[PDB]
């Protein structure tokens, strides 16, 4: 349309008013980027802060992740511990 | 809004507005500073049931 | 006391089970005020794409006031526009609020 911008303005050049006829769109189309560019802020914004309840979240499984080792370990333990008697009756029940 | 033409509008919608864009700040401010001292709780309750158990 | 208190939980569990999606309805109304932005507003108050057609059709307007006064015409009408789209979003958050 650049071209176009000077065929709908050639009687326009005495007129000091065809270059804001070409400053219009480019004072429009600037603005234009501008929006969806800040459409775009607003939506990484929101991905910012829900990439981050992800990272909570990973943090918050593992460190609960990290109880159910403890009890773990210790129901294991205590499982040991029940094996003890069965063989104590087997130990004693020979012994006896 | 205002001083595009409206010089006399960029009082009016300013006052309309400004004040509804200051108000849900002043919004902003008190929650976010609320949900900060929510979190707090669960921080201690969280160490509280670490604590208990 | 135990069975009159959980018959009470029911109600309060649905009216706010209720509420939320009238919450987010107002919310999907106040997407469609969301959807143009700050400057896309100001693009809205240059009137390009007709501001060449603002000095086409006006151009033995030159020696008349008037001229600006048809320029003050559009710009007078979409600072309106643009204010009642807000106060229906004043209303709207209102009632959410």
């Amino acid at each position: 349309k650049d071209i176009d911008g000077l065929d709908f303005t050639q009687p326009k050049k005495e007129a000091i008013k065809q270059a804001i006829k070409q400053g219009a769109e480019i004072a429009r189309k600037i603005l234009g980027k501008v929006s969806e560019g800040l459409k775009y802020i607003d939506l990484a914004d929101a991905r910012m802060k829900l990439s981050d309840q992800i990272d909570q979240l990973i943090t918050e499984t593992d460190e609960l992740k990290a109880k159910i080792r403890e009890v773990e370990l210790r129901l294991s333990g205590l499982k040991d511990v029940m094996q003890i008697d069965t063989e104590r009756t087997t130990l004693l029940t020979e012994a006896v | 809004s205002g001083m595009v033409g409206g010089i006399i509008s960029w009082a009016i919608t300013g006052g309309i507005f400004g004040d509804k864009a200051e108000k849900a700040r002043k919004q902003k401010n008190k929650l976010i500073d609320e949900v900060k001292d929510l979190q707090s709780q669960v921080k201690d309750k969280s160490a509280l049931q670490t604590s208990v158990q | 006391q135990k069975t009159e208190l959980q018959s009470d939980i029911d109600p309060k569990t649905e009216k706010r089970n209720k509420l939320d999606a009238d919450r987010e309805k107002i919310i999907e109304s106040q997407d469609v005020i969301r959807q143009n932005n700050i400057a896309d507003m100001f693009k809205d108050f240059i009137p390009s794409a007709k501001d060449i057609d603002g000095l086409d059709f006006t151009q033995p307007k030159k020696e008349a006031i008037k001229q600006a006064i048809k320029q003050g015409a559009e710009i007078a009408r979409k600072i309106l526009g643009k204010v009642s789209e807000g106060l229906k979003y004043i209303d709207l958050a209102d009632a959410r609020m």
